[PDB]
């Protein structure tokens, strides 16, 4: 029995990140504030 | 699931996604 | 000229890079190309009319690796990010 | 006689070429959905820039 309430608890996990990526928020942010960090030091090239 | 004229060099990582996953 | 750090000055716009014909179609009265940030990276050569792209030349750091002084005078040298033939 | 410009008026505002990106240009442009004179003659002002259109036979 707890074979196979590991092995579909596994199975779970496996379709909640496949289907919904919104799990996955705390390194995306990470990089998109990096890249609009950067973003916005380039961007200051053009003033003034 | 998770998706460079000015001097703005990017290093690479020293461990690289293959030795990680080793 | 093409596939050398050349200080291009096309019509209005100047500026240094590596002149390479591309694959971009830009439509029939644009001339630029840019990124995403506003950086120009595609012109039109206006007296033919083909789609070149600027790769700015290449530049970057220069590292040191060395075993310690005190175990020899030998050390071998990192250009970071070039393609290793224009050392 | 009026009309509702539901979402013509709208012009590269420059010459470069963009990829797929959203750009955000501060130029003068057609208000979206706004008051389109109906005609069918004379004089009219030209305050800043005009959507003058046809559709013709
Ligand atoms: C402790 O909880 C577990 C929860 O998984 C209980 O096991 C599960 O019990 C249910 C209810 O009987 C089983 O569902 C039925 O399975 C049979 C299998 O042929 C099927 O004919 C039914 O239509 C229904 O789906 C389920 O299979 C079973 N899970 C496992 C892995 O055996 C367990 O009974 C509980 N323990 C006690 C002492 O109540
Ligand atoms: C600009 O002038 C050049 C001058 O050579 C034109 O290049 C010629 O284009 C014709 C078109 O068939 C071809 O004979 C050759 O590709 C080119 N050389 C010669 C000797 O003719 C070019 O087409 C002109 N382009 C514009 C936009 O004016
Ligand atoms: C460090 O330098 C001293 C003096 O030059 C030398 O005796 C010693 O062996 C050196 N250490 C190593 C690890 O070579
Ligand atoms: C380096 O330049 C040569 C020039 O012939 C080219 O064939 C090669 O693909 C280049 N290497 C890289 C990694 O761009
Ligand atoms: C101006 O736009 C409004 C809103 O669509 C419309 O009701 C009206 O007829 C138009 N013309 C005038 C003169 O208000």
């Amino acid at each position: 029995l707890i074979a196979n309430q590991f092995n579909s608890a596994i199975g779970k996990i496996q379709d909640s990140l496949s289907s919904t990526a919104s799990a996955l928020g705390k390194l995306q942010d990470v990089v998109n504030q990096n890249a609009q960090a950067l973003n916005t030091l380039v961007k200051q090239l053009s003033s003034n | 699931k998770v998706t460079k004229f000015n001097g703005l060099t990017v290093l690479p990582p020293l461990l690289t996604d293959e030795m990680i996953a080793q | 000229v093409k596939n050398k750090c050349v200080n291009f000055n096309f019509n209005g716009l100047t500026g240094t890079g590596v002149l390479t014909e591309s694959n971009k179609k830009f439509l029939p009265f644009q001339q630029f190309g840019r990124d995403i940030a506003d950086t120009t990276d595609a012109v039109r050569d206006p007296q033919t009319l083909e789609i070149l792209d600027i790769t700015p030349c290449s530049f970057g750091g220069v590292s040191v690796i060395t075993p310690g002084t005190n175990t020899s005078n030998e050390v071998a040298v990192l250009y970071q990010d070039v393609n290793c033939t224009e050392v | 006689a009026y009309t509702n410009s539901f979402t013509r008026g709208v012009y590269y505002p420059d010459k470069v070429f963009r990829s797929s990106v959203l750009h955000s240009t501060q130029d003068l442009f057609l208000p979206f959905f706004s008051n389109v004179t109906w005609f069918h003659n004379p004089v009219l002002p030209f305050n800043d820039g005009v959507y003058f259109a046809s559709t013709e036979k």
